[PDB]
């Protein structure tokens, strides 16, 4: 997953379709990027962010 | 009563996404002010 628009938020989101979906998710730029502090166990989700 | 102030409600739905899906479809497209959450009987964490 690659985003434009700097809402945090949508990171967020994503880590839950990955907690539901069980399927990996990569964060490349945006909101995606950013990065949280901390995710689900379930959640497979990986961001490039620091 | 005590001092325009319309309310919506629905249940809880089996499933994340498709309880995530009906929240926005039916809550947010009624443009709410504030949700209120509360845990279901069932022990789900
Ligand atoms: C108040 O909320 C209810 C919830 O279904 C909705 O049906 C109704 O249209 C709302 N009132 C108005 C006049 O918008």
């Amino acid at each position: 997953f690659g985003d434009d628009t700097d809402q945090e938020a949508v990171a967020q989101m994503l880590d839950f379709i990955s907690s539901h979906t069980f399927v990996p998710i990569l964060g490349i730029h945006g909101g995606a990027s950013m990065i949280m502090a901390d995710k689900d166990p379930t959640s497979t989700f990986f961001q490039f962010g620091a | 009563k005590r001092h325009q102030l319309n309310a919506t409600s629905v249940t809880h739905k089996p499933n994340a996404i498709q309880m995530a899906l009906s929240v926005c479809e039916d809550l947010i497209s009624s443009q709410v002010y504030a949700i209120l959450v509360s845990h279901p009987p069932t022990p789900n964490d």
